[PDB]
């Protein structure tokens, strides 16, 4: 069975985990899901379970032709209850990430630790901070999730169709997530990590 | 041994739940004896099914002392094999009794 | 009627284990039969689980996957000892069962 | 070799109305508590309500000469520690006591005319089964009678003549007509024997 599977299946065993795991499964489930509980179940859960589970959780390897393991990955934080159905202009989702307290932190801290530095991936601070920053915006406004079960690429759900005068603004901030070699290079690091500590 | 709350890993799909999973899901039921309280009724019966005075009834024996059971439950949640999140309603329990 | 209902049988009160010596003979009544149609979703589960083979089994008891045919109600039992004395146990005796 | 007065209780038990009707009373007239109002009540439904045949097989049985517990059985039949005063009254005061209640002075009434004997040899004034059901329909009354023995088969009130003064023959004829009276007798007797019969 495939690593996703596998780090799923070891928050599982631990106790502490699968009651973090098993509550925000519950939260976002079904179509009847509440937006709101579902992402306050997230926060929850990247706050509260241990890092080592919570990364293994999300930042899984897949094999190259393995859809399976990557549309687990993919919807592992339960998007289609997580996310808007409808994809709103990414500088209104910054907005409205700057209007709630805890958002706004969680964006600055996302802001400092995933800037880069060069184009080798050098963080502003470590890799591992950037990390924790970037699992940090589950369950806000500004929820990133992987955009493909092929690959690794992580975006928000939010376009830059609508921008106007904003445009350059607009794409500066989906290139943060999209264009950014600090925040790459962590998560492929961690996912050779986990490959590696199975093998 | 006695009357508890027991735990195990076991398959969704052993569930019986026609949703289709590759996952483990922690599980939750009761199990184990309730000789304690012991009612006359009870302590009769078992004489009597000691002694064979009883012919055995269609269907299941009688039994000669409060059965464990659960009292309380939690839903149970999981990804499907599609990568669906599904949640079964008070599925585990999570205490006992001797019923 | 394999079900959850009250049967009737005729004992020797010597069988009882009741320390009171008779030689008369008492209908002794009791619940038995199966409460499947009385089973929760918790219950469905585990009847699964066991018919699947995967649970190891706990210590003591097997788990029960259904409610249980038990007594709702009782009587007493009555009956003259040996010694020509009439006793009376209490609650000996179902009346009544339920899928509890 | 079980004795025929526990072979006739287990008919009794065998028989869904009558094991109901005497568990009923073996209930009500149990222990060293008994409330004797509710075990003389339950008595008096037992011979009320269970079949005559039922009712007469379970009392009226057989026992051999030296079968000493099934005499005490039999006597014991009807809870008399429970069902009888501990202390002997005067036979004329218990009278007194029947006559206070319309239900007892009907039930004497009709012991006295279907067990009278027409003459000295003891036939009965209508028929034997008729004195039994009456002499029966006494048990749980004030003038409840029961077998006096467990090494024979003589019945009488619980009552004593003794300080009945100069009343003493009145007395003795209301005790004499349970305690030797040959119509009674002779129905009593007749009936055993078909029990013996039945069961041989
Ligand atoms: C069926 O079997 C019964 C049970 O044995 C016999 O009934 C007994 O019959 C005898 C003889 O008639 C009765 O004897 C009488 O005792 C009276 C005292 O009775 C009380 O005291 C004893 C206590 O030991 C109790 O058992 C009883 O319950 C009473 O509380 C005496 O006062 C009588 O005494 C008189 O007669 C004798 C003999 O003539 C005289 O010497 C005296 O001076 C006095 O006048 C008498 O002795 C006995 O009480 C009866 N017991 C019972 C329980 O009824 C039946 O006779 C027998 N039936 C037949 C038809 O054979
Ligand atoms: C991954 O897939 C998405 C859409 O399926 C695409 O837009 C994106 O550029 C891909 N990323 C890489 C790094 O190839």
């Amino acid at each position: 069975s495939d690593l996703c599977l596998k780090f799923a299946m070891l928050c599982t065993l631990n106790d502490k985990c699968d009651r973090l795991r098993k509550a925000y499964g519950e939260a976002c489930s079904g179509p009847h899901c509440q937006r709101h509980v579902c992402l306050r179940q997230l926060l929850t859960f990247f706050e509260k379970a241990a890092e080592p589970h919570a990364q293994g959780l999300l930042l899984c390897p897949c094999a190259p032709n393995d859809r399976g393991c990557g549309e687990r990955r993919r919807n592992t934080i339960a998007p289609n209850c997580a996310l808007p159905p409808v994809a709103p202009n990414c500088l209104e989702l910054r907005r409205l990430c700057f209007s709630d307290p805890l958002c706004r932190s969680r964006l600055v801290d996302f802001q400092t630790h995933c800037h880069p530095m060069d184009i080798l991936g050098t963080c502003a601070t470590e890799q591992s901070r950037c990390l924790r920053a970037y699992l940090g915006l589950i369950g806000t406004a500004m929820t990133p999730n992987f955009v493909s079960n092929v690959n690794t690429s992580v975006a928000l759900s939010c376009t830059c169709r609508g921008s106007g005068n904003l445009q350059e603004e607009c794409e500066m901030l989906e290139g943060f997530f999209s264009h950014n070699p600090c925040l790459t290079e962590a998560i492929a690091a961690k996912m050779r990590f986990h490959s590696q500590l199975f093998s | 041994p006695g009357c508890r709350l027991r735990s195990q890993l076991v398959p969704v799909r052993a569930l019986g739940l026609g949703h289709r999973s590759d996952e483990l899901v922690r599980f939750r039921f009761c199990s184990g004896s309730c000789r304690r309280a012991r009612s006359p009724h009870d302590l009769s019966l078992a004489s009597l099914l000691g002694a064979g005075a009883l012919r055995p009834p269609p269907g299941s024996r009688p039994v000669s002392q409060p059965c464990c059971r659960p009292t309380r439950y939690e839903a149970v949640s999981f990804m499907d094999v599609n990568s669906t999140w599904r949640t079964v309603d008070r599925l585990s329990a999570t205490a006992c009794g001797c019923l």
